[PDB]
DNA sequence: CTCGTGCCTGGTGTCTTGAATCC
RNA sequence: CCCGGUGUCUUGGGUG
DNA sequence: GGATTACACCCAAGACACCAGGCACGAG
């Protein structure tokens, strides 16, 4: 249950958007921004 | 200075001036390379040279 | 809520002054006491809360030496040591104290 | 010998259980509260124990025979994860789900509570009943300057200084020893009781200043 | 009023997707159009 | 009164004691918007110096609360929270004062009201658009789908309208393509569709001849005969009632294990509770479940059949309109029953110490005021923990640019379709928009023709007791259903009331 | 073509959790639940709508 | 003088179950 | 005695 | 299962709950 949890850690801190399973979340209830969600999309480094 | 702006500057084929607006005219930064393995690697004191 | 330093069981702390320890009264005489002599005899600090339901077949039981003792809550890990005083009070009746502060 | 009491096949298993984070006493004393209920009915509950260990959070183990029982035990409790995660335990893993398991004089231990929270100090005297002990501290004082504390919004360590609370606000009572504000000083420490279980013993890491200092 | 403020994201969409496909084509020095890896598109811009 | 009681119980051994714990909420109390200063002085608060100080005018809630203690060996007004005024509502100090006061309170009197301040901000609910509740619709599904039509239902209560559970009857087979072209239902909490002859028997009705009398009311076409006959085939096999609830509860596959002698007691819930609900939920009537089960079944043919079109989603007649009223019930609900689990928590806990609780301590009023006032503020509608799925912008800062927008923003609906997907459909004007929503008012951008706004006439049911018109419906010579048959009734017309066959009469035009 | 199929379900005899396999044989209408540890086998009858959970079901209610 | 009881603050923290169509 | 800067994440309505 | 719904600007309104410990106040 322990080395699991690290695994799950390293995972979402580089992507948050694993499907098939529940988001990492902080203390807020929204969604950790991962590495990964910096890069996509409108608002990120690549297209903004 | 958007998507479709750095279109227009490549039709007109003004290559020079858009260099220009997205470094000097904004956030231009100087980093140094090693000529060896080619990482942002290096530490430079520059007043130490 | 307190533990016994002799035999473990977990009581509110009013029950180790009322009622004495229901496993070593006899010895201890907590009922008969005063609150300094039931606080150098059971401990507010204590770890790793045991259901024993059947005493005498729990192998957890025996494990912990509690397998002579009456169904209740126990603590696997008391701290701090009976008084010497007292400790060689039981001696004098004939029982060994086997510290469970680990 | 505690080794004449290691466990046997002929001993009943042990499962572990899952249950909702700071809820492990409360499954253990459920299960107790049915166990006693049902003692002697034609519908006992078949458990002989049930345990949770602070190091293993989230998980209680509940001896029994059959698997059957440790269902029956946690039937209708709002503390369990409904998903059938019941795991086996190996009889070689028994014992070491129920070991039990310093700070001696002149030693440094670091205090866990107050304005001197956080600090390093020297654990100089124990208490008798064991409750309580003696450290050595680096004061943190202000010599009454602004009165008519908090570990946020204390004053900085220093020595304190008898010549200076004299000037500025102290009974002697010894060589070096002075009660100031109710608090004794020896040749510039703090002597202040603390709680045992609000000082950290182990894996204690001297910073910087504390080897510039002692 | 509809359809003017649906549509117009449709051929938004039409002409992003169409800059990218051909950004990198330029005429050289010999006539030719190619796009950066040096592939020939046409022999001589628009046959002419 | 929806959860009326709290109960405990506790069996205790040293002598067995049953000592029930139970609690009994009564009466409810209102008191005028009252602002209590750090002092501990008490005034009543006017809408003007709550805009200047920033506080939140709302009223504090008193419920009347019962100890009772059953024991058997074998008082005082506790306050919920405070609960925020509409603005020249029956409970706002404004209400009374008249013209003469109005101006000594700083309020202009072309001002209606019609919203709340929070926080010193003015904020006004959007009326929330939504699909009616307990009718059918029957829609066709696209061509790379073994299904070609649906008929759907989403259940709910006439107490209180909240929903409960939703429900679907499929048919499959595509054109030529699926062979066997039978028809399988979709229950709540139950895995894979279940064809329909097998809830048929196991609703008690097991009988063949019986089933097709309850669906089809017309014996001399084939068609509407012969699309039933796969189904018939495919369920022929489960012959009684017993077999039929076991198959049931085996599909939900919840704690495996049930067994036959549970595992249909089981099933016999999910047939009685939740599959539609809105019916009854009393025992003993299956009766009426079974007669609409083959109404359902009747009309999916008819689509499938070509002889009536298929529903039109956008009909203004099948929408229905969320206003202040029904959308603080929905959330005022979620929230107490998180204040009564508070409770509950609690009493495990100070029950063990045999302590005399004080009542008042064991009610947290922060649950339901910061649980009301956040929602408000922000338009999150829901709990704070669940932004996500959840739905935004039901409250907005009111707009007061000019006065003719601010009539405008209270009189505004939304429809919560969402700014993905251009469609067909919802943006436009539908026909039946006539007289009900102003047909030039609309955004441009993204919202254009989802937000709409009421015509000048327009009113919206404020809603009614069903109880009264059934009294007059069996007066007038309404028959019972135990009464029917397609045979003897070939020519009758049923009767509706809010969504349920009750009743068929022989002569509809003087009734 | 017969149908192989591990699932969750518990064994009643060796009570081991997750080995119960299930094979069902629908051109003769027979299933049958095998254990992966102890390896009792038990038969019985299915249709063409049963699934894992239908003979499991059926073997509890063999048993009792 | 000494014990019972309420308020402020910091370390810690998770779960009763409840929109559509192109490749 | 030069130099001297302050915010991040979402929601709702507009403009073209 | 995932992939997406043209580009740019402005306005206003909200941000973390639960339990153990000490300290201060009141009563005998
Ligand atoms: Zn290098
Ligand atoms: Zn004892
Ligand atoms: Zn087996």
């Amino acid at each position: 249950e322990v080395e699991q949890l690290l695994q799950f850690h390293v995972a979402t801190y580089m992507d948050n958007d694993i499907a098939g399973q529940p988001q990492a979340l902080q203390k807020s209830g929204r969604p950790v921004k991962a590495i990964r969600a910096r890069l996509k999309g409108k608002e990120g480094r690549l297209r903004g | 200075f958007g998507e479709m702006e750095r279109d227009c500057m490549i039709a007109h084929g003004a290559a020079g001036f858009l260099k220009e607006r997205l470094m000097e005219a904004s956030d231009a930064f100087r980093v140094h390379v090693c000529g060896i393995c080619g990482l942002m690697s290096v530490i430079a004191n520059l007043k130490k040279n | 809520e307190r533990a016994c330093m002799l035999c473990g069981i977990v009581l509110p702390g009013r029950v180790f002054m009322q009622n004495g320890c229901p496993n070593c009264d006899s010895v201890l005489n907590l009922r008969d006491s005063d609150q300094a002599t039931v606080n150098e005899c059971t401990s507010s600090s204590f770890e790793g809360l045991v259901a024993v339901g059947d005493n005498e077949h729990s192998w957890v039981a025996k494990w912990l030496r509690v397998d002579r003792f009456q169904p209740g809550l126990y603590a696997v890990r008391v701290d701090g040591r009976l008084p010497s005083d007292i400790v060689a009070a039981l001696e004098q009746y004939g029982v060994y104290y086997r510290p469970r502060d680990g | 010998p505690q080794r004449l009491l290691i466990p046997t096949v002929d001993d009943p298993g042990i499962w572990g259980v899952k249950v909702r984070l700071g809820k492990e006493k409360d499954v253990v004393r459920q299960i107790l509260k049915k166990k006693l209920a049902r003692e002697g009915t034609k519908n006992p509950l078949e458990i002989y124990s049930a345990f949770q260990r602070d190091s293993f959070k989230g998980h209680v183990y509940i001896e029994a025979r059959k698997a059957e029982a440790i269902n029956d035990a946690l039937k209708g409790n709002v503390n369990v994860f409904s998903n059938n995660s019941k795991f086996l335990v190996g009889i070689v893993e028994y014992k070491d789900l129920l070991r039990p398991v310093k700070l001696t004089r002149g030693s440094y231990v670091r205090v866990k509570n107050g304005k001197f929270k956080g600090d390093l100090a020297q654990v100089d005297e124990v208490l008798e009943n064991g409750l309580e002990a003696r450290l050595k501290l680096v004061p943190r004082l202000d010599y009454g300057k602004d009165l008519s504390y908090t570990s946020k919004f204390r004053p900085a360590q220093r020595l304190f200084s008898e010549a200076e609370a004299r000037v500025h606000e102290i009974r002697r009572d010894r060589d070096g020893f002075v009660t100031y504000g109710g608090e004794e000083y020896y040749e510039g420490f703090l002597y202040k009781t603390f709680r045992l279980q609000n000082l950290i013993v182990n894996s204690i890491n001297p910073t910087l200043n504390e080897l510039s200092l002692f | 009023l509809i359809d003017t403020a649906v549509k117009t994201a449709e051929t938004g969409y039409i002409q992003r997707r169409l800059v990218k496909a051909l950004e990198d084509i330029m005429v050289h020095y010999d006539g030719t159009t190619r796009n950066s890896l040096g592939d020939i598109i046409q022999f001589l811009y628009g046959e002419d | 009164w929806e959860e009326p009681r709290l109960i405990l119980d506790q069996p205790a051994q040293h002598d067995n004691i049953n000592k029930r714990y139970e609690i009994r909420f009564g009466k409810i109390y209102l008191s005028r918007p009252t602002m209590t200063e750090a002092d501990g002085t008490t005034h009543a608060m006017f809408p003007q110096e709550a805009r200047l100080r920033n506080l939140t005018y709302s009223s504090p809630v008193y419920l009347d609360m019962e100890k009772s203690m059953f024991t058997s060996i074998d008082g005082n007004k506790v306050h919920i929270g405070k609960v925020p005024i509409m603005l020249r509502s029956k409970f706002c100090s404004l209400r009374t004062l008249d013209e003469v006061d109005l101006y000594k309170m700083k309020e202009c009197p072309y001002d209606m009201g019609g919203y709340f301040v929070i926080n010193g901000s003015e904020k006004v609910l959007i009326a929330q658009e939504r699909s009616a509740a307990n009718i059918v619709q029957v829609f066709k599904k696209a061509a790379p789908s073994p299904i070609s039509h649906v008929a759907e239902i989403r259940s709910a209560l006439e107490k209180g309208s909240r929903l409960i559970s939703t429900m679907q009857i499929k048919l499959y087979g595509r054109e030529d393509k699926g062979t066997g072209r039978t028809i399988k239902a979709t229950l709540p909490y139950v895995k894979q569709d279940i064809p329909i002859v097998i809830v048929f028997r196991a609703l008690g009705v097991v009988p063949d001849g019986e089933i097709l009398q309850h669906i089809c009311y017309d014996e001399n076409d084939w068609q509407m005969l012969e699309m039933l006959k796969p189904c018939i085939e495919e369920g022929f096999v489960i012959q009684d009632k017993e077999v039929a609830l076991d198959f049931i509860g085996r599909r939900g596959s919840a704690a495996l294990g049930i067994r036959r002698e549970k595992r249909i007691q089981y099933a016999k819930d999910i047939l009685q509770k939740e599959l539609l609900p809105h019916i009854t939920q009393e025992e003993g009537f299956e009766t009426r479940k079974t007669f609409f089960l083959g109404y359902m079944v009747n009309r999916l043919l008819l689509c499938a059949l070509e002889r009536k079109d298929q529903d039109d989603r956008d009909h203004f007649g099948k929408k229905r309109l969320d206003l202040a009223g029904p959308l603080l019930a929905n959330l005022f609900r979620i929230l107490f029953r998180k204040l009564t689990r508070e409770i509950y928590r609690y009493m495990q806990r100070c029950i063990e110490t045999d302590r005399d609780f004080n009542l008042n301590l064991a009610v947290k009023s922060t649950t339901i005021t910061s649980g009301l006032k956040y929602s408000l503020a922000t338009g999150n509608w829901g709990e704070q923990k669940k932004a996500m799925s959840s739905r935004a912008g039901v409250s907005q800062v009111l707009n007061r640019y000019t006065y003719s927008s601010t009539l405008s923003h209270l009189r505004r609906t939304n429809t919560p379709i969402g700014r993905d997907g251009k469609l067909a459909k919802p943006r436009q004007l539908h026909n039946t928009h006539w007289g009900l929503v102003c047909p030039a008012e609309t955004p441009e951008g993204q919202a254009c023709g989802l937000v709409k706004n009421l015509s000048l006439l327009s009113g919206i049911s404020i809603g009614s007791p069903s109880e009264p018109i059934i009294n007059f419906l069996e007066e007038w010579g309404m028959e019972p259903l135990e009464d029917y048959d397609p045979a003897q009734h070939t020519k009758s017309t049923r009767i509706f009331v809010n969504g349920v066959w009750t009743g068929i009469h022989r002569d509809p035009s003087m009734l | 073509i017969k149908q192989k199929l591990e699932t969750q379900f518990t064994c009643l005899f060796c009570n081991h959790d997750n080995s119960v396999v299930c094979t069902l044989d629908k051109k003769n209408s027979i299933g049958l639940l095998e254990c992966k540890k102890c390896n009792l086998s038990f038969q019985a009858p299915i249709n063409s709508l049963s699934q894992p959970i239908d003979i499991y079901s059926d073997w509890i209610d063999a048993c009792e």
